[PDB]
C-alpha cells in the first residue's frame, strides 16, 4: 500500500513528509512525491503500472493560492487514475488552513467539494468518491488526515476495532491507541471518538519514550506513566513498528493490581495479534 | 396572489403587482488558463452549456419523474451590429428556424430549483432566456419567484457561475428596474449625471450631417466602447436606424426603458445615455455586496477633462475617416 503525494510545486508536499515520516502495507514506506504542472498529460506515458502500484492517491490543495486551476488539475488527473484502476481511493488535503477561521474553513471546504463534484460530473466520471480533509502542518489535521488514510488500506480493520474494543472492556482502558512507532499515524482504536487532546497526549508520550530509550542505549518498549488522579499511561511495542499506547483509569482500585491484569491482558492482547499478519 | 399561488396563473391578465425578480447579465471577459477542450466560439459553448444546464433543470411531474431522451436545447443565434439589421434581415425567403406580429426575443420555462429535496416545500422559479447573442450585446437572463427559498435560489446562481467560469464569461446580477429610476427608490444609492466637455453635435472639430444621419450617438457609442462597457438594451430605438414588423415583446413584458442601459465589462458600473447626450452612471451594489471606486472615478475623469475626451473623439474621428 504505497500512497502517492501529488500537487502544484510550492504546496508543501515536501514539508508534509518531512514532518510526518521523518519528524509494504501499513507501515510508514517511503512515499512518492509527485511535483504536477499544468501542462497537456500525455496519454498512456508508460503511467499505467505507476498508477496501478499505488493503493491511495493523495491531492495537495493550497488554501492561501488560488485554487480553481488546482481543482481543474485534479480532476484531469482523476480522469484517467480511475479509468485505469478502479479500486484507487481518492483523498484530497486542503492544506495551509492555519490563519483561517471556522467559518471560512467550512465554506472552504463546501465550495471545494462542490467544485470537484461539478467537474467530474462534467468529465462523465460516476461512482467515484473523493475524501476531503482539512490539514495543516502546525497542528494534528495531518497526522489524523494520514490516520485516516492508512485507514482506509488495511483489509482487517473492522477486527482490529473488535479486539481493542474488548481489551478496553475488560482492563477498565479509556482510550487505546494502536500507534506506529514512526510519524505517530495511529492505526486503530475503539468505538469511542478520538478526542483531539487525548491523541496529543499519547503523541507526546510517545516522543518522550522514544527520546528517553534513545538517551540511553548501548547497554520491547515497555512504559508505566501514573498522575496524581490515578489516571495511568501504558506503553508497549507490538509486532514490527507498531506499538499500544493506553489511557487507564484506576477507577478507585489498586495501582499494581490494575497494572497487573492489564499487563496480562495487552500481553494476550499481542499474542493474539501475533497470528494476524497485520504486521509490516 | 392566493388565486395565483393555488395554480390559478392562467388568467392573462397584467396584474399590477409583480413578484420578486432578479436579473443576471452574461458579460465576455476573460479566458481560464488551459481548458483547451479560439477564444470567440469558446464563449458560444459556454452559453450553449448554460442553455442546456437550464432547459435541464426544467420542473417536472412525478409521471415524468419515474420514467426515463429529452428535446434538443433551442437554439441562440447570432449576429453582428444592431439588432434591427438583424430583422430587418430575416426576410430571406429560405428555412423557417430563424427568430420564429409581435416577436418573442426570449421565452420562458419553470424550473425546480431545489432537486435534492433539501426543502420540505415545491420550489419553483421562471426563467426567461433570450434567443439572441452578440460577444458586444449582452446576454440577459431573468428568475421570477413568488414564493421560493431566497438561498436555494442563490446556490443555483452559484451553479450557474461556475458552469460560465470553467469557460469564459462571468455572471453579474443587475438591478431590474432602471438606472434613471433609482434615485425614486433608493435615495442613498450613489448616482451621478455626466454633461460631458466636448458636444460632438455642435462643436467645429467634430461634425458632419452625414455622420449623423449614419449614427447621431457615434461619438457617444466610441467612447463607451473605449471606456469598457457592453450594450444593455439590445432592443432599444435611440442607437439603431432601421423599420420594424411590428413592435418587439420580451417573454416576461414589454420593454419600459426610457434611455439605452450599458454594463460594464467587470460588472460593478451600469451607465446610461440619455437623448440630449448626458449620461447616468452609478454602481452594481449588489455585485459589490455580494463580492474598487476609483475605476468609475477615472471615468468620470476622462468624461469630464477636455484633454482625454478630445483624444478619445478624435480616436473616433480618424477611425471614422480611415
Ligand atoms: N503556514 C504554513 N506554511 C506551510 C504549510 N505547509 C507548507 N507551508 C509552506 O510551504 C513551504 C514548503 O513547501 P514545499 O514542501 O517545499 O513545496 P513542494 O516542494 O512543492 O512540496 C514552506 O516555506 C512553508 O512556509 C502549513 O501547514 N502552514
Amino acid at each position: 500500500a504505497m500512497v502517492l503525494l501529488m500537487g502544484v510545486r510550492r504546496c508543501g508536499k515536501s514539508s508534509i513528509c518531512k514532518v510526518v515520516f521523518h519528524n509494504s502495507t501499513l507501515i510508514d514506506l517511503a512515499v512518492m512525491e509527485l511535483p504536477g504542472q499544468l501542462n497537456y498529460f500525455e496519454p498512456s506515458y508508460d503511467s499505467e503500472r505507476l498508477f496501478k502500484s499505488v493503493g491511495a492517491l493523495v491531492y495537495v490543495i493550497d488554501s492561501q493560492d488560488e485554487y480553481i486551476n488546482a481543482i481543474t488539475n485534479l480532476a484531469m488527473i482523476i480522469e484517467y487514475a480511475y479509468k485505469v484502476n478502479p479500486s484507487i481511493n481518492i483523498e484530497v488535503l486542503i492544506h495551509k488552513v492555519d490563519g483561517l477561521s471556522e467559518d471560512f474553513k467550512v465554506d472552504a471546504q463546501r465550495d471545494i467539494m462542490q467544485r470537484t463534484g461539478e467537474e467530474l460530473l462534467e468529465l462523465g466520471l460516476d461512482g467515484v468518491q473523493v475524501s476531503f480533509y482539512l490539514t495543516s502542518i502546525f497542528d494534528h489535521s495531518i497526522y489524523e488526515a494520514f490516520s485516516r488514510i492508512v485507514q482506509k488500506l488495511i483489509p482487517e480493520l473492522s477486527f482490529l476495532e473488535n479486539m481493542l474494543d474488548n481489551l478496553i472492556q475488560h482492563s477498565k482502558i479509556e482510550k487505546a491507541f494502536l500507534f506506529d512507532v514512526n510519524s505517530k499515524i495511529y492505526v486503530s482504536t475503539d468505538s469511542n471518538p478520538v478526542d483531539i487532546q487525548m491523541y496529543e497526549v499519547c503523541s507526546e508520550f510517545i516522543d518522550v519514550t522514544i527520546d528517553l530509550f534513545d538517551l540511553y542505549k548501548a547497554p520491547e518498549l515497555q512504559n508505566v506513566s501514573q498522575l496524581a488522579n490515578g489516571v495511568i499511561i501504558y506503553l508497549r511495542q507490538m509486532i514490527r513498528g507498531l506499538a499500544l499506547v493506553a489511557i487507564i483509569r484506576p477507577n478507585g482500585t489498586d495501582m499494581e493490581s490494575c497494572l497487573t491484569v492489564a499487563d496480562y491482558n495487552i500481553d494476550i492482547f499481542k499474542k493474539g495479534l501475533e497470528d494476524i499478519w497485520a504486521n509490516a | 396572489i392566493d388565486q395565483v399561488l393555488a395554480g390559478y396563473g392562467d388568467n392573462l391578465i397584467d396584474r399590477k403587482w409583480h413578484g420578486f425578480r432578479a436579473k443576471y447579465v452574461v458579460l465576455p471577459t476573460d479566458i481560464p488558463p488551459n481548458t483547451y477542450s479560439n477564444p470567440e466560439e469558446i464563449r458560444v459553448e459556454g452559453l450553449r452549456r448554460l442553455i442546456g444546464s437550464i432547459t435541464r433543470s426544467r420542473l417536472r411531474t412525478e409521471k415524468e419523474k419515474k420514467g426515463r431522451r429529452e428535446e434538443i436545447q433551442p437554439e441562440v443565434m447570432f449576429y453582428t451590429g444592431p439588432l434591427y439589421n438583424f430583422i430587418n434581415e430575416q426576410q430571406t425567403s429560405l428555412e423557417s428556424s430563424a427568430i420564429n406580429p409581435i416577436l418573442m426575443l426570449s421565452n420562458s420555462l419553470v424550473i425546480d430549483v431545489d432537486p435534492a429535496g433539501k426543502s420540505s416545500k415545491q420550489e419553483s422559479c421562471t426563467v426567461h432566456y433570450d434567443r439572441v447573442h452578440n460577444p458586444d450585446h449582452c446576454f440577459h437572463i431573468r428568475l421570477e419567484w413568488l414564493t421560493t427559498t431566497p438561498k436555494l435560489i442563490d446556490d443555483l446562481v452559484g451553479n450557474w457561475s461556475r458552469l460560465c467560469e470553467r469557460y469564459g464569461l462571468k455572471m453579474i446580477e443587475i438591478p431590474w428596474e432602471e438606472l434613471c429610476t433609482i434615485p425614486s427608490v433608493n435615495p442613498f444609492h450613489s448616482f451621478v449625471e455626466i454633461k460631458l466637455a466636448i458636444n460632438p453635435w455642435e462643436d467645429p472639430e467634430f461634425k458632419d450631417r452625414e455622420l449623423f444621419a449614419k449614427s447621431k450617438f457615434y461619438y457617444h457609442v466610441y467612447l463607451l466602447k473605449a471606456s469598457g462597457f457592453l450594450l444593455d438594451n439590445r432592443a432599444s430605438k435611440f442607437l439603431q436606424n432601421q423599420d420594424i414588423e411590428f413592435d418587439i415583446m420580451y417573454s416576461w413584458g414589454k420593454p419600459q426603458f426610457k434611455y439605452v442601459q450599458y454594463i460594464h465589462h467587470t460588472g460593478a458600473y451600469v451607465a446610461e445615455l440619455r437623448e440630449n447626450g448626458c449620461l447616468f452612471l452609478a454602481p452594481n451594489n449588489i455585485y459589490i455586496s455580494r463580492v474598487a471606486q476609483k475605476v468609475i472615478l477615472n471615468f468620470k475623469s476622462t468624461c469630464l477633462d477636455y484633454q482625454k475626451l478630445r483624444s478619445i473623439f478624435l480616436d473616433a474621428k480618424e477611425m471614422w475617416i480611415t
